[PDB]
């Protein structure tokens, strides 16, 4: 069984960053080499692995998680980083093992009017922790005065629009990320490759 | 209703260490972004750091590693602290609350103003800018004083004590190379009135203690 | 990063007119821009967001249009209190540069200014520095250039200028230019002049005296 990545890098929809899509991977082959050896990415990370042995590796499981940022955002994704797509959107982990990888999708995921479809969270509190999903669209009291839940000064839905045009610089272009994280555990391992 | 109040500011020498406190009313600080910006006497306007309300901290190129922004859930009040300050840091500070790209900077400060400088405060010397004698002109004579080499801002200045204000005008002051500031203020009269009429221009500089009246006169 | 370019530097107008001044940012930044209005001595105060979102509070004259590049602020009739300096502002990404300004200035007719030349006095000259005061008073519009001459020979450098804020009640401007010198250098040369050029003089204008006369 080869695994699924086709499934996930080369899905026709992406997720917004704050509602983030996980795909696990699992009791299949990886083949990683057909990927970083490929001139589609403009990003490709690995840590606490070396992407060239990839395929000399198993795994407990994988998980592929994927979304679509700007692309100055695209260096938010690792680990230590911080910004508004790593406090309050997508948070790596200090000890993160595993692969970040970009493209450019600016024919695929602009408009000519612009398009607003993928959003981010503007508004949070605190900073997500590590691989947390948070899709409230709670009312956010930036005031000194409750909103209970209706829309107005000091008080904001908490998501806010990327609006991206083909004409955008490169660094507010969208990006289509994937990661992949290694999971190890004392259990089988269920992915492999090779 | 909703405010912003900045404090702190004031004369620094080059080398030296600021703190400027930003009380907020309505905001609650903790819950935004919120940013310094500032402008440089003349100039046009800097962001210079932004806080996140998760903690997060970032900075222009210009301030990096040597202004901290920092904030007081307890007092809802903001701070930039500004360690090895730079005469090119001279500026009016502003706070603002930031809605970034959803509503920009909605609400700011008053600011407040921070000199970094190494000159001593000195009182101005003042000097005739004596009505030329050829006063065929225009039947109008036009003549002042220069206020020359004084430091901090601001001087003041009349004429005869205030009974003369029509057409005069006192210039900004332009900061020299010295480090000290340099004004003139100037006043057209009536070219028949340089014979009888006594033109004083009277002087102060608080910083100093200064006063000074200096009488312009036809030269020789 | 990204530059903002705003022009022109200045906008003249009269109350009634329509009004519009222009942002253009080196790379497209789709409608992520914000406007300022700021008046002498006080704080910004922000008028649209979003290229095209009105601020609460802020007469509906003030509009903002554009997207991805160039951008405009319109005021529709222009009043009083309009009369201002305007900043655009890359809003969406580090450093939210602010462009460098368009001063709305009261347009009136044409004056040329009158000029006045002043010596160092002898007081100023003991304690061995000269300042030169070139004075060109109620002139408009703000454009002049001020040249200052000794002997001929072109100075540059050596001087600096000071504009008064439109006046309230003519809307004229006066400045004052001021050449220094050493005492020593004072006293190597004979003719000092400063040669203004104005749109209300038919040719440049020079005022000069002879040191020591
Ligand atoms: C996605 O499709 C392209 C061809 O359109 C192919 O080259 C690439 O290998 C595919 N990625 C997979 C199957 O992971």
């Amino acid at each position: 069984n080869l695994c699924p990545f086709g499934e996930v890098f080369n899905a026709t929809r992406f997720a917004s960053v704050y509602a983030w899509n996980r795909k696990r991977i699992s009791n299949c082959v990886a083949d990683y080499s057909v990927l970083y050896n490929s001139a589609s990415f403009s990003t490709f990370k690995c840590y606490g692995v070396s992407p060239t042995k990839l395929n000399d590796l198993c795994f407990t499981n994988v998980y592929a998680d994927s979304f679509v940022i700007r692309g100055d955002e695209v260096r938010q994704i690792a680990p230590g980083q911080t910004g508004k797509i790593a406090d309050y959107n997508y948070k790596l982990p200090d000890d993160f093992t595993g692969c970040v990888i970009a493209w450019n999708s600016n024919n695929l995921d602009s408009k000519v009017g612009g398009n607003y479809n993928y959003l981010y969270r503007l508004f949070r509190k605190s900073n997500l922790k590590p691989f947390e999903r948070d899709i409230s669209t709670e009312i956010y009291q930036a005031g000194s005065t409750p909103c209970n839940g209706v829309e107005g000064f000091n008080c904001y839905f908490p998501l806010q629009s990327y609006g991206f045009q083909p004409t955008n610089g490169v660094g507010y272009q969208p990006y289509r990320v994937v990661v992949l994280s290694f999971e190890l555990l004392h259990a089988p391992a269920t992915v492999c490759g090779p | 209703e909703v405010q912003l109040v900045e404090s702190g500011g004031g004369l620094i020498q080059p080398g030296g260490s600021l703190r400027l406190s930003c009380a907020a009313s309505g905001f609650i600080v903790s819950s935004n972004y919120m940013s310094w910006v500032r402008q440089a006497p003349g100039k046009g306007l800097e962001w210079v750091s932004i806080i996140y309300s998760g903690g997060s901290t970032f900075y222009a190129d210009s301030v990096k590693g040597r202004f901290t922004i920092s904030r007081d859930n307890s007092k809802n009040t903001l701070y930039l602290q500004m360690n090895s300050l730079r005469v090119e840091d001279t500026a009016v500070y502003y706070c603002a609350r930031d809605l970034q790209e959803l509503g920009s900077l909605d609400y700011w400060g008053q600011g407040t103003l921070v000199t970094v400088s190494s000159a001593s405060t000195k009182g101005p010397s003042v000097f005739p800018l004596a009505p030329c004698s050829r006063s065929t002109s225009e039947s109008t004579a036009a003549l002042g004083c220069l206020v020359k080499d004084y430091f901090p801002e601001p001087v003041t200045v009349s004429w005869n004590s205030g009974a003369l204000t029509s057409g005069v005008h006192t210039f900004p002051a332009v900061l020299q190379s010295s480090g000290l500031y340099s004004l003139s203020s100037v006043v057209t009269v009536p070219s028949s009135s340089l014979g009888t009429k006594t033109y004083t221009c009277n002087v102060d500089h608080k910083p100093s203690n200064t006063k000074v009246d200096k009488r312009v006169e036809s030269k020789y | 990063d990204i530059q903002m370019t705003q022009s022109p530097s200045s906008v003249s107008a009269s109350v009634g007119d329509r009004v519009t001044i222009t942002c253009r940012a080196s790379q497209g930044i789709s409608s992520w821009l914000a406007w300022y209005q700021q008046k002498p001595g006080k704080a910004p105060k922000l008028l649209i967001y979003a290229a095209s979102s009105l601020q609460s509070g802020v007469p509906s004259r003030f509009s903002g249009s554009g997207s991805g590049t160039d951008f405009t602020l319109t005021i529709s009739s222009l009043q009083p209190e309009d009369f201002a300096t305007y900043y655009c502002q890359e809003a969406n990404s580090f450093p939210y540069t602010f462009g460098q300004g368009t001063k709305l200035e009261i347009k009136r007719t044409v004056a040329a200014p009158s000029v006045f030349i002043f010596p160092p006095s002898d007081e100023q000259l003991k304690s061995g520095t000269a300042s030169v005061v070139c004075l060109l008073n109620n002139f408009y519009p703000r454009e002049a250039k001020v040249q200052w001459k000794v002997d001929n020979a072109l100075q540059s450098g050596n001087s600096q200028e000071s504009v008064t804020e439109q006046d309230s009640k003519d809307s004229t401007y006066s400045l004052s230019s001021t050449l220094t010198l050493s005492k020593a250098d004072y006293e190597k040369h004979k003719v000092y002049a400063c040669e203004v050029t104005h749109q209300g003089l038919s040719s440049p204008v020079t005022k000069s005296f002879n040191r020591g006369e």
